[PDB]
RNA sequence: CUAAGAAAUUCACGGCGGGCUUGAUGUCCGCGUCUACCUG
């Protein structure tokens, strides 16, 4: 997420999550991981950049489709991505 | 010799009130006439606006006019500050035009980016542009919205063969009447965003529409001379431009790389600064407003 | 005399009945010649135990309500009565009357002591006002707390922390809390320059104060005059000769009263509250007693 | 260490009967409110 002039800085990260991360939203798979790069969970506030951590052919191979087109415009302890978090 | 106390300017390159509508791809030939989005409740309540079932691409229409007469103020209060300032701006247009700021006013109507939070999830957005003389068309343009990239400046034959009429335009030459359309394919249903009412949406002819001074604020978002930092790319102009998305406050007074300032030294010392800074001063008498002590 | 170190400060004094007449001559605030010597009192009950030293105060004056009543008269006011007991005959009793008072003030004090390093800066407040509301002070009682909101609560400043600007933060922090009463000082300065300016006519300095109160002319503000001490005119006595005294270790000089006039300033437009805190210049070189506010401008 | 120390004013009451406020009137006449704006 890059400095866009439109979106909030905690907008466009929480857009492209699950619906524009359609990839991490409705991909199909349960081999990968969404991690945070840099995401400080201290503060509350903790959207840099979802890693897409996966395997070699995982997030290599099955993860080439089309939920990361049209994002040129900002593009460029065990908790994850499940129902366990307060956001 | 000093300034004016008040003065104002009347804006130019105007807008219209965006209204929308549905469809399906591949019938947008035909788009004089599409069933209108209506505004829903969540059945505290609040409203809604989402594409009918049937329906997956948005189209989004308003006109736009442009005037000219750039350095005119509309109101004035000395004569001997009226001819320096009328006297500035002519040796500005005079050296070049506003070609430069015609094609930067036009890559922001190539890409739909007065599709504010409609534009992203797209992925096929095209716009069409009728330039009119008379009640039927005169000269017509079909873009491709996502070609184009949202912070990359092009330069092709037909931007620019739009960019030569907005610029004919604002130097006062014909008549600019540009009758701008654009499909978005959102798909099946996808929370159509309109502009927010005191909490309620924007209906006008009951059919959901975007505040005019939001797509004037969109169209003049081509600031790209910081004195910070251009990862953010194009802003919109403003005196003290300003982003409320993101708190900051480019260009500060305490810089010398404000308005105010630029037009203190550029109309009084005569101290004319870049060209990169020319077109931002001229870029800001465009949108016009309320200026002077 | 000397410069004050901790502005103490005592919340909301309400007064029940005290003295109002204060003087031969005026009748209305009462003579801060008590409130001069009410911290007097107050250290002399408490500063030796807290081991500090006060010596000046502040007024404010809340409010004052008077009790007086005109009996479909002149605009003169007679006082209110108290009825008095009966005589060893049971009969009626020689009624001598006096003035009453529901005055409410809230005075800030002056603290000169090393014990405010030992001791915390709240303890410090939390026990003087808590002495203070079990002693007299003008003549009236002092009234305990109703069960409301509580600004019963002190503070303690200190006037020697921070700097300039943090100075004249804390002062309106501690003025945000004064603002409604109307703080009264002395005015010793402009008596001594009306006199010659009055000097063709009568040097007299009683019709001089008599007659800077009463087209029509100008007051500067709101003048007032007040008791100011006492002039001595018997020669010292010794301490153990004396009948009727109240004690038998101080000699004993009879007085006279000395009349000057005062200010009733808001509390905004003083310089610094450092300026108002009543201390009394005590010269007996065959001389007399006053009580003052030096540093008054 | 206070013009400090001290203090029961109380009981009872018939305001009450009567009235003409009338008459008339010219408020006139002139006027630029502009320029802008992202509500997630």
């Amino acid at each position: 997420l890059r400095p866009d002039p439109e979106f909030p800085p905690a907008q466009l990260m929480s857009v492209l999550f699950g619906k524009l991360h359609q990839a991490l939203v409705a991909q199909g798979g349960d081999r990968i991981g969404v991690s945070f790069p840099d995401l400080d969970e201290s503060r509350s506030r903790l959207g840099e950049r979802l890693r897409i951590h996966a395997s070699a052919d995982d997030l290599r191979a099955l993860l080439a489709r089309p939920w990361l087109e049209g994002l040129r415009d900002h593009l460029q302890r065990q908790v994850s991505r499940v129902q366990a978090k307060s956001n | 010799l000093s300034t004016a106390s008040v003065l104002a300017f009347e804006r130019k390159l105007d807008p219209s009130d965006a209204l929308m509508s549905a469809g399906a791809w591949a019938q947008r030939d035909a788009s004089q006439e599409w069933p209108a989005v209506t505004v829903r409740e969540k059945s505290q309540t609040v409203d809604v606006a989402n594409l009918p079932s049937d329906a997956d691409t948005l189209k989004v229409r308003f006109t736009l006019r442009v005037l000219g007469g750039a350095g005119t103020p509309s109101a004035c209060n000395d004569a001997a500050y009226r001819d320096k300032l009328l006297q500035t701006v002519a040796t500005y247009v005079n050296d070049q035009g506003f070609a430069e700021l015609a094609r930067r006013y036009a890559h922001n109507l190539a890409n739909a980016r007065f599709l504010w939070r409609n534009r992203v999830g797209a992925e096929a957005v095209e716009v069409r542009i009728n330039h009119i003389r008379q009640g039927e068309v005169a000269r017509a343009w079909r873009f491709d919205a996502l070609a184009i990239g949202l912070r990359d400046f092009k330069a092709d034959a037909e931007l620019d063969a739009l960019a030569e009429l907005i610029a004919s335009g604002l130097s006062g030459s014909g008549h600019v009447l540009l009758e701008v359309v654009a499909f978005a394919r959102i798909g099946d249903g996808q929370e159509v965003f309109p502009s927010q009412e005191l909490k309620t949406l924007y209906s006008v002819r009951d059919a959901a529409a975007i505040h005019s001074q939001k797509i004037g604020n969109a169209l003049r978002t081509i600031d790209t001379w910081y004195p910070d930092e251009d990862g953010l790319g194009p802003i919109a102009v403003e005196p003290y431009g300003s982003v409320t998305s993101q708190g900051k406050a480019y260009r500060q007074p305490k810089q010398k790389l404000d308005f105010y300032t630029l037009l203190d030294n550029w109309v009084l010392r005569d101290e004319a600064p870049a060209v990169e800074q020319q077109h931002y001063v001229i870029a800001n008498l465009i949108r016009g407003g309320v200026f002077g002590e | 005399v000397t410069d004050p170190e901790a502005l103490l400060l005592l919340p909301r004094l309400s007064i029940q009945n005290a003295n109002a007449i204060s003087s031969p001559l005026t009748w209305g605030f009462p003579s801060p010649g008590a409130f001069t010597g009410f911290v007097h009192a107050l250290q002399r009950r408490v500063g030796i135990s807290l081991d500090i030293e006060l010596d000046g105060v502040g007024i404010v004056c809340h409010r004052f309500e008077a009790q007086i009543s005109q009996p479909a008269g002149k605009r003169t006011k007679v006082f209110n009565l108290t009825r008095n007991p009966l005589n060893r005959d049971g009969s009626t009793a020689a009624i001598v009357e006096e003035g009453r008072a529901h005055l409410e003030v809230s005075l800030l004090l002056g603290v000169h002591g090393d014990g405010l390093d030992d001791h915390p800066a709240q303890e410090i407040a939390r026990q003087v006002q808590e002495q203070a509301g079990a002693m007299r002070l003008a003549g009236g009682s002092i009234l305990p707390w109703c069960n409301e909101r509580f600004p019963a609560p002190n503070a303690e400043l200190l006037m020697l922390g921070g700097s300039d600007e943090q100075r004249r933060k804390n002062q309106r922090r501690l003025t945000r809390r004064l603002l409604p009463g109307f703080a009264l000082v002395s005015r010793e300065a402009l008596l001594q320059q009306h006199l010659e300016t009055l000097r063709t006519t009568l040097p007299e300095a009683t019709t001089l104060d008599a007659l800077l109160d009463l087209q029509v002319r100008d007051k500067p503000g709101w003048l007032v005059p007040i008791p100011a001490g006492y002039n001595a005119l018997s020669p010292l006595y010794l301490p153990g000769e004396v009948r009727n005294a109240r004690d038998r270790e101080t000699p004993l000089r009879f007085v006279e009263n000395l009349f000057g006039l005062g200010e009733w300033l808001s509390p905004h437009r003083v310089a610094a509250l450092s300026d108002l805190l009543w201390y009394h210049h005590a010269e007996p070189d065959k001389g007399l007693y006053r009580w003052s506010t030096p540093r008054f401008v």
